[PDB]
């Protein structure tokens, strides 16, 4: 593996709008996950056994 | 350890094969993982709503009211999609009428 | 399927396909064009864009790529490939030029030139005047050309001078020329005639003449069926299409209305020759299918010829076409080219 | 009233107007000019100047070699316009004329950014400024056309008129996305000195979920 | 991209925790 490291790789510059896209989606999906955790804890608080 | 080292080396032989016929996989693993995560989110959300339906049918859970979110997307910059945004806006305006 | 139009910002007088290697399985990948009526006319080599892919970053690479060009002198009146690297062009200067492609460099160059192939004469001095060279046909090593001077020339791609000239083969313009048999050509003129010439004969006179009956319809274009050296198609100043058997009297065998205007080229399909194509000053391009050969029926209300307009509206004039395998190209006065890769789908 | 400025002043090289008269004639796109001087040597060793003829081609900018694209691609759209039926109803025809407008805009744009690359490729800064000047003229044309399209061709109603006018500004005031790339490309975007300028400019363009995402880096 | 991967992983953990509790509540509703 070591003998192969001596030509460059091209830096994958995500555009400053494509970085925004992925950050916005990780926010939508991160907030949906919070709502599912909230909803499961609220049912667990309401259905005590 | 030997089976992980054979697996890493079959994957090194595969990357060193793949390199000899050109560009772009690294963009798609990211988006195909986001597509999978969002589907798993929709799946658990539908399962949890069916559990709430069952608990409401059983009179074990009564409820008030809650709400839920929406998406967005950004644009290309570099010079060739004007007619696609203008057709997306014209089809939008035609569906306002 | 769809026909891929491209603007090029020069009027296209002529287009031709690059001849495929004998026994290849490729489609027509490369074509040549010639231009007219500009402040600068050119000859250009093009590759058909590959409409099958997107790369990761979303660009439309499917455009017809310019490989290389060269500037011309006068207008490109007619154009033909001589082999896979050489092209011959006529000129409105009366010049005839052979060019060479350089695949390792992507350039064109001159190969040989006849700057005085066509010229008008006047009384008593070699102060020659330019006469437009109107048509060119090749039979490697051999080359024939016609013009407004009514001259026929026979040239060669190894010789600097004419091998033979025939001055005043007509008192009017000669428009186009084709080889019936290797020493034996046919030409068309401003009168509405087909004149046949044998380079073996030691006079300058035509071996045979054919015409329409009495009314003068100038004949602008001519082709001769790939498997039938006696079957000829010509196109008129009126927009008529005339099919001839040059062995049977003085007249066409079949006379068809093809256009509402001057018909600028006619071609039989080089492998499928019961198919034919025509273009015109009415802005239309037509395909004709007819599958005795159907082109020699005297009753086109019994034997079927089915007739399809390839262009979805009338452009400015369609000066030219060429067809090779499933591929077709045409060129126009709308400073634009049209291409399909598929004509049978 | 109209034409109340100075009349457009062409400068001719070599020609010495400072006392010398002129003769001229009109061809189809070119006017000839010739000067009344001939330099019959008062004893100086120098070459005597012959008279010179000048071929003066019309200012209507047709001879910028890129704009030949603009004229042919727009003539294809003009024959795409004179072939529209008048009985095409005020929804089909209006949508088709909004397409004709957007086709013409696409040709202005496709000549402008070709000419922008030619201005970057200009191996003399004089030539790069000549192309940059014609890029600014094509930008002013697509700015005015994008407004005239919204007001007269699509005729935006109250409400949608503000959406139309926001992306009208945005498709020409492209400064913001260029600044967005440099701020976002930095190691700490909320500590590029222009970060707060960009946060404000995104709010001035109404791009509020983009401004919210920049505010998230603070 | 290493920050994006850290966020994706933190979501996959929280979704494995969601699946294990969504299943536990589902057994506790099949039980009753």
């Amino acid at each position: 593996m070591e003998k192969v490291l001596s030509l460059p790789k091209p830096t994958i510059i995500l555009s400053a709008y494509q970085r925004k896209c992925i950050q916005s989606i990780l926010k939508e999906e991160g907030e949906h996950i919070r709502e599912m955790v909230k909803q499961i804890n609220d049912i667990r608080n309401h259905v005590n056994f | 350890v030997n089976d992980v080292l054979d697996l890493e080396w079959d994957q090194h032989l595969e990357q060193k094969k793949k390199q000899r016929h050109l560009l772009v996989p690294e963009r798609e693993t990211l988006f195909n993982t986001l597509a999978n995560n969002r589907e798993i989110i929709n799946q658990q959300r539908k399962r949890l709503n069916h559990l709430v339906d069952s608990l409401q049918q059983l009179r074990l859970y009564k409820q008030t009211s809650l709400w839920s979110l929406s998406s967005a997307v950004p644009s290309q910059s570099s010079i060739h999609s004007f007619d696609s945004d203008l057709e997306s806006l014209c089809n939008a305006l035609l569906k306002t009428t | 399927e769809e026909i891929y139009a491209k603007f090029v910002s020069q009027k296209i007088s002529k287009t031709r396909w690059r001849p495929l290697p004998p026994g290849s399985l490729q489609t027509a990948e490369t074509f040549a064009t010639g231009s007219w009526d500009n402040e600068e006319n050119y000859i250009s080599l093009w590759s058909i864009g590959d409409f099958g892919n997107l790369d990761s970053d979303g660009g439309f690479e499917g455009d017809h790529q310019l490989l290389c060009d060269i500037r011309h002198h006068g207008d490109v009146m007619d154009l033909q490939f001589f082999d896979q690297e050489r092209i011959v062009a006529a000129s409105s200067t009366g010049c005839v030029t052979v060019f060479l492609h350089h695949p390792n460099n992507q350039t064109l160059s001159v190969n040989q030139q006849w700057t005085t192939a066509h010229y008008h004469t006047g009384p008593g001095s070699p102060s020659y005047s330019s006469a437009p060279c109107t048509g060119v046909v090749c039979n490697n090593p051999e080359i024939v050309t016609v013009g407004e001077d009514g001259r026929i020339n026979l040239f060669r791609a190894d010789h600097k001078e004419a091998v033979r000239t025939i001055d005043n083969a007509d008192s009017s313009t000669l428009h186009a020329v084709t080889f019936l048999r290797t020493p034996e050509i046919l030409t068309v003129n401003s009168i509405g005639q087909l004149k046949i010439w044998d380079f073996r004969q030691q006079g300058n006179e035509p071996s045979q003449i054919l015409s329409l009956t009495g009314d003068r319809v100038p004949l602008h274009c001519v082709d001769r069926h790939p498997n039938q050296q006696h079957v000829v198609a010509t196109g008129g100043q009126d927009g008529m299409l005339s099919i001839w058997d040059v062995r049977q009297g003085t007249m066409p065998v079949s006379l068809l209305k093809a256009h509402e205007a001057e018909m600028w080229e006619v071609h039989f399909h080089p492998s499928n020759p019961e198919h034919l194509f025509t273009c015109s000053e009415d802005g239309s391009l037509w395909h004709w299918d007819a599958s005795i050969s159907s082109w020699l029926s005297t009753d086109p209300a019994k034997d079927r010829i089915e007739i399809t307009s390839l262009l979805p509206s009338r452009s400015l004039s369609v000066n030219t076409l060429d067809v090779l395998g499933p591929c077709l190209v045409c060129g126009t006065d709308a400073e634009a080219i049209y291409v399909t890769r598929h004509l049978f789908s | 009233e109209e034409l109340d400025g100075e009349p457009t002043v062409t400068l001719i090289p070599g020609v010495n107007s400072k006392k010398n008269q002129m003769y001229f004639d009109w061809g189809p796109g070119e006017m000839l000019v010739c000067e009344t001087s001939f330099n019959k040597k008062e004893k100086s060793e120098m070459v005597p100047s012959c008279p010179f003829i000048y071929i003066i081609r019309k200012d209507v900018d047709v001879y910028s070699q890129i704009l030949r694209k603009l004229f042919n691609e727009s003539h294809g759209i003009f024959l795409g316009l004179q072939r529209i039926d008048e009985e095409l109803t005020g929804k089909s025809r209006k949508s088709q004329l909004v397409r004709v407008s957007k086709n013409y805009r696409s040709v202005i744009r496709a000549c402008m950014e070709e000419m922008h690359q030619v201005a970057i490729a200009a191996k003399d800064p004089a030539n790069g400024r000549q192309f940059s000047s014609q890029v600014s003229i094509l930008s002013a044309m697509e700015l005015i056309w994008n407004l005239c399209e919204i007001l007269f061709i699509e005729v935006a109603p109250a409400g949608p008129l503000l959406l139309h006018l926001l992306d009208w500004v945005r498709l020409h005031v492209c400064e913001v996305d260029s600044l967005s790339a440099d701020v976002l490309g930095s190691e700490n975007p909320s500590k590029h000195d222009s970060f707060w300028n960009l946060v404000t400019i995104l709010v001035l363009q109404g791009r509020l979920d983009e401004a919210r995402q920049m505010l998230s880096k603070e | 991209l290493q920050q994006i991967c850290k966020i994706l992983n933190a979501h996959m953990d929280s979704l494995q925790w969601i699946d294990q509790n969504s299943a536990l509540l589902q057994r506790k509703v099949e039980e009753v």
